[PDB]
């Protein structure tokens, strides 16, 4: 099985420069056109090139013609994309995907394998850690509690209940960005009324790029 | 360049039935050179079709693609759960190559109104000098709702954001969180805070409301 491994997320100031991997596993790397497609959050899927490594054959998108240079490594079976003049409007999910293998491995132009993506974040807001608050339940069924995840950058964030116990009625919503250049999201939980004085609900929020582990305690008012 | 435009923007069907999606191109695309991708929240997409009509490797019998110049269609004969996703298409010209806006395809279900609940901004929260207010629509369908924020009955305006998750994969439901952020002096300074809901399973507008530091 074709298997494409990228490397880690980014986060770049504006007018730098970013570097994306993609490693290859299993079919043939040298013959097949490995491209790179980004898209943005909320918005389309956008060509930026794509490079064959047998030849070193390159073909970039006039949008980011002199921007973007695909290289490969074929004594690595991996693949690269390097992207300058970085600004706000690069913030996106970049995706390495290579065309598909027909009759015989006939080349088939179109992307069938994919990469995991690589989150590349243009800002210039600094690295912070969020502050969690306890969404507490009303004092009146089913009783909703959560948690309010805010003023963090950049993204993402990973919220679990009772350490991964409790799945059912969680809902974590989407992160928005907020007038400032952080973001916040809030993650709710739907839970029998009569519960909430024998059962403990707990919050686990993770932000890795600021080595931040958070479990915050929900309790009534 | 070539503009690929889907219709429809969102499409709301049941399993079992037969969906039809469409892509039209700003001009001719060559020699049938059209691929429909498959894509599910926080996943990469899955190539369905190659060369406008040719099958994947894997991808089910019931997935097809027709269409020729300016006009192509992706078909699922017979709509399965697993199928609800956001489908895009691609053309394959020279030295470029562009994609659709993309159709979503949600699973229909009966309509249902949201439960609505309200929370106070934490005292641990006012201890840093700043408010948040949350409104939670907790399963609700079908994806189009209003929330009005009022502070001692005064309507808002632009000091509120609001978020809706995907359409949940067991009851087939969304809900949405919107938060209204004011200055601790702003929250300190009235005493009622009131969030109305108007949704298609609401006969009249549902109003959640608090007053403050009670
Ligand atoms: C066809 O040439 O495939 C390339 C292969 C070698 O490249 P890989 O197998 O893709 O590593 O044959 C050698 O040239
Ligand atoms: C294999 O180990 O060597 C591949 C070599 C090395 O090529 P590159 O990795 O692209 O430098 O291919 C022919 O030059």
């Amino acid at each position: 099985k074709v298997q494409l491994v990228q490397s880690g997320a980014e986060l770049k100031k504006p007018w730098s420069s970013v570097r994306v991997s993609c490693k290859a596993s299993g079919g043939s790397f040298s013959s097949y056109a490995f491209n790179w497609v980004r898209q943005a959050p909320g918005q389309r899927l956008e060509w930026l090139g794509g490079i064959v490594p047998l030849v070193s054959s390159t073909n970039y998108a006039q949008r980011f013609r002199g921007r973007v240079t695909i290289s490969a490594d074929r004594s690595t079976s991996t693949v690269y994309l390097e992207m300058t003049g970085l600004t706000s409007a690069d913030t996106a999910v970049y995706f390495c995907a290579r065309e598909g293998e027909g009759w015989f491995g006939r080349p088939l132009r179109a992307f069938e394998f994919w990469g995991q993506g690589t989150l590349v974040t243009v800002s210039t807001a600094s690295t912070k850690g969020p502050s969690v608050f306890p969404l507490a339940p009303s004092s009146k069924g089913t009783a909703a509690l959560g948690c309010l995840v805010k003023d963090y950058f950049p993204e993402p964030v990973t919220v679990s209940w009772n350490s991964g116990a409790l799945t059912s009625g969680v809902h974590t919503f989407p992160a928005v960005l907020q007038s400032s250049g952080l973001y916040s999201l809030s993650s709710v939980v739907t839970v029998p009324s009569s519960s909430l004085g024998t059962q403990t609900y707990i919050c686990n929020v993770n932000h890795k790029p600021s080595n931040t582990k958070v479990d915050k305690k929900v309790e009534p008012k | 360049e070539i503009v690929l435009t889907q219709s429809p923007g969102t499409f709301a069907l049941s399993p079992g039935e037969r969906a039809t999606l469409s892509c039209r191109a700003s001009q001719s695309v060559s020699g049938g050179a059209l691929a429909w991708y498959q894509q599910k929240a926080g996943q990469a997409p899955r190539l369905l079709i190659y060369g406008t009509s040719g099958r994947a490797t894997g991808v089910p019998g019931r997935f097809s693609g027709s269409g020729s110049e300016t006009d192509f269609s992706l078909t699922i004969s017979r709509l399965e759960p697993e199928d609800f996703a956001v489908y895009y298409c691609q053309q394959y010209g020279t030295s470029q190559s562009t994609f659709g806006q993309g159709t979503r395809l949600e699973t229909r279900r009966t309509v249902a109104a949201p439960s609505v609940f309200i929370f106070p901004p934490s005292d641990e929260q006012l201890k840093s000098g700043t408010a948040s207010v949350v409104c939670l629509l907790n399963n609700f369908y079908p994806r189009e709702a209003k929330v009005q924020w009022k502070v001692d009955n005064a309507l808002q305006s632009g000091n509120s954001q609001e978020s809706v998750t995907e359409q949940d994969s067991k009851d087939s439901t969304y809900s949405l969180s919107s938060t209204l952020t004011l200055s601790k002096a702003d929250y300190e300074k009235h005493k009622v805070y009131a969030c109305e809901v108007t949704h298609q399973g609401l006969s009249s507008p549902v109003t959640k409301s608090f007053n403050r530091g009670e």
